[PDB]
């Protein structure tokens, strides 16, 4: 139980590094008013 | 204590709880590295108490603990690869002003 | 003209919000909800950083929106306070122009288009130089004389 608990909270922490990340990354795209973003950038969202 | 003559093989008899059995034996201050894979007996019950100490939390599992090792370095690797990303993203919004 | 919203909190203006390209931007720094009810019920997205809340106009405003541009030369720019200098890579004013409670201000070129929204300013000497945001035509960027007061 405490091996399973340990590891289910390893990827929700991972989860939420990686929106962080991205939220962190796409903010500067979302508030310039041309609506330029690299299409790596969107393959990544 | 054993007889020892020239060149030869001696056999010991020894007991133990551990699944995987990988221990080491001093015989005339001459140390040896034991290594075997143990089967549970088919005997449920016995009337005589066991010779061998109870295993712990240190000196624990079998040679198929492997699967430990693999998952927490599975979870392991994709904690890092978030850790990553994150210092990646945290560096660029610091550097960026 | 047609960048200007209201912002009410004690049921005075205090900012400014605007149509630009094709998205609506206010200055998070202004506490307050917009004047127009359709554009007040939006999902506004919100960066610190940046101190701005914005979000994307409806189509039936297609009419309303102003041009936008990134370059922006050596010289003079126009507002609704007169005029700025923007030389050395920095806005300003001289000293006494600006007074609190006046952000959400677009910066103008000579063509009418945004180049900058001002949230503050910093008096050095004689002249005032001004903490806004501006855009290369990646990023927004903030732009602060070494610290400035909140408008």
């Amino acid at each position: 139980s405490v091996a399973s608990f340990v590891l289910l909270s390893m990827v929700g922490v991972a989860v939420g590094m990686c929106m962080c990340a991205r939220r962190r990354c796409i903010t500067p795209y979302e508030l310039t008013p041309g609506a330029t973003v690299p299409f790596l950038l969107s393959l990544i969202c | 204590e054993i007889e020892v003559e020239g060149n030869s093989q001696l056999q010991i008899s020894f007991s133990t709880a551990l699944a995987s059995a990988e221990f080491r034996v001093q015989v005339c201050s001459t140390q040896v590295h034991c290594a075997a894979e143990c089967h549970p007996p088919k005997d449920h019950i016995v009337n005589y108490p066991a010779s061998h100490t109870t295993l712990g939390v240190q000196d624990i599992s079998a040679t198929a603990m492997s699967w430990v090792q693999k998952i927490t370095g599975g979870v392991g690797l994709v904690v890092a690869v978030a850790a990553l990303i994150l210092i990646v993203v945290l560096c660029v919004s610091f550097s960026r002003h | 003209n047609d960048c200007i919203f209201e912002v009410k909190h004690e049921g005075k203006v205090t900012g400014y919000a605007c149509l630009v390209g094709d998205k609506v931007m206010k200055p998070a720094h202004v506490k307050g909800t917009i004047d127009n009810a359709d554009l007040a019920k939006l999902a506004f997205k919100r960066s610190s950083k940046y101190d701005l809340e914005c979000a994307q106009i409806p189509v039936h405003m297609k009419s309303d929106a102003s041009k936008f541009t990134h370059e922006k030369p050596e010289g003079y720019y126009n507002w609704h306070h007169g005029a700025v200098q923007y030389s050395g890579g920095r806005f300003t004013i001289p000293t006494g122009a600006g007074k609190p409670g006046d952000s959400g201000r677009p910066i103008f070129d000579n063509k009418g288009r945004v180049v900058a929204i001002v949230l503050g300013g910093a008096n050095e000497g004689a002249r005032t130089a001004l903490s806004v945001v501006t855009w290369n035509k990646d990023i927004v960027t903030k732009i602060t004389p070494e610290g400035a007061e909140e408008w």
